């Protein structure tokens, strides 16, 4: 179909994605997204919010440690490229990943209030 | 690299109508060409709504409106009176973070196109 996506999320590459205006903890963003039928974003490549990258803002994205994993997974379960984010390494373990268009992603407590990027995929 | 059908490969959707979020800058009449070329017009605002979404995804565009003059009216490019105000020999209107400036036609600035 490709062309579903609400009124008021943005369709790009059959996809559908809704940028938040309200700051919401990064569980409140979970569960916001889920209430939404969607997913918090889980980034494939850079390039899947292109029609975005002028924007200077943050947004918290689907990117939480797996203990057990000994490794940082999206909401799905699905690993985390090494190529995707190279300061990774770096990211503190008990944090929340958020993340600017511009490429940029930050490590931050949990519980601090951002925007928010919910996303369906179509297949 | 599947899309929806009823916008070209690289643009978006949003309210019944497809963006294309330039990248390039370029003078106004350079960037209403370029959109006519793309096969629609350059950047339309209908709400202060879209222009609020507007601002989230691109902080300053070109938008289809403008003078012959710094006083006849403002007119769109459909051939009416633009009802939204817009804030020395600026003739053309751009959209900057959520307000609609005045600036001089020649300079180069980021345009989007936008479908019916």
């Amino acid at each position: 179909d490709c062309c579903s996506c609400q009124e008021k999320w943005v369709g790009y590459r059959c996809n559908c994605y809704f940028i938040s205006s309200e700051q919401k903890t990064w569980n409140e963003s979970r569960h916001l997204c889920a209430s939404q039928k969607s997913s918090l974003l889980q980034l494939q490549n850079t390039d899947e919010l292109d029609f975005m990258s002028s924007s200077q803002q943050f947004y918290w994205i689907g990117l939480s440690y797996s203990e057990e994993h000994t490794a940082w997974l999206w909401e799905n379960g699905s690993a985390l490229s090494q190529y995707l984010f190279p300061s990774f390494e770096t990211f503190n373990t008990k944090n929340c990943i958020a993340y600017n268009p511009n490429g940029n992603a930050l490590d931050e407590s949990c519980e601090d209030k951002n925007r928010y990027i919910c996303k369906q995929q179509l297949i | 690299a599947r899309h929806c059908g009823h916008c070209p490969e690289e643009w978006i959707t949003y309210s019944n109508s497809c963006y294309y979020i330039g990248k390039e800058r370029r003078t106004w009449e350079e960037s209403l060409l370029a959109c006519t070329s793309k096969n629609s017009s350059l950047l339309s605002i209908d709400n202060e709504e879209e222009m609020k979404f507007l601002s989230i995804i691109s902080p300053s565009s070109w938008i289809g409106v403008f003078r012959n003059s710094s006083h006849h009216p403002w007119v769109t490019m459909n051939g009416l009176a633009f009802k939204h105000e817009i804030k020395a020999e600026l003739n053309c209107a751009v959209l900057q973070v959520n307000r609609l400036k005045s600036a001089q036609c020649g300079s180069s600035i980021i345009y989007h196109c936008k479908h019916k």
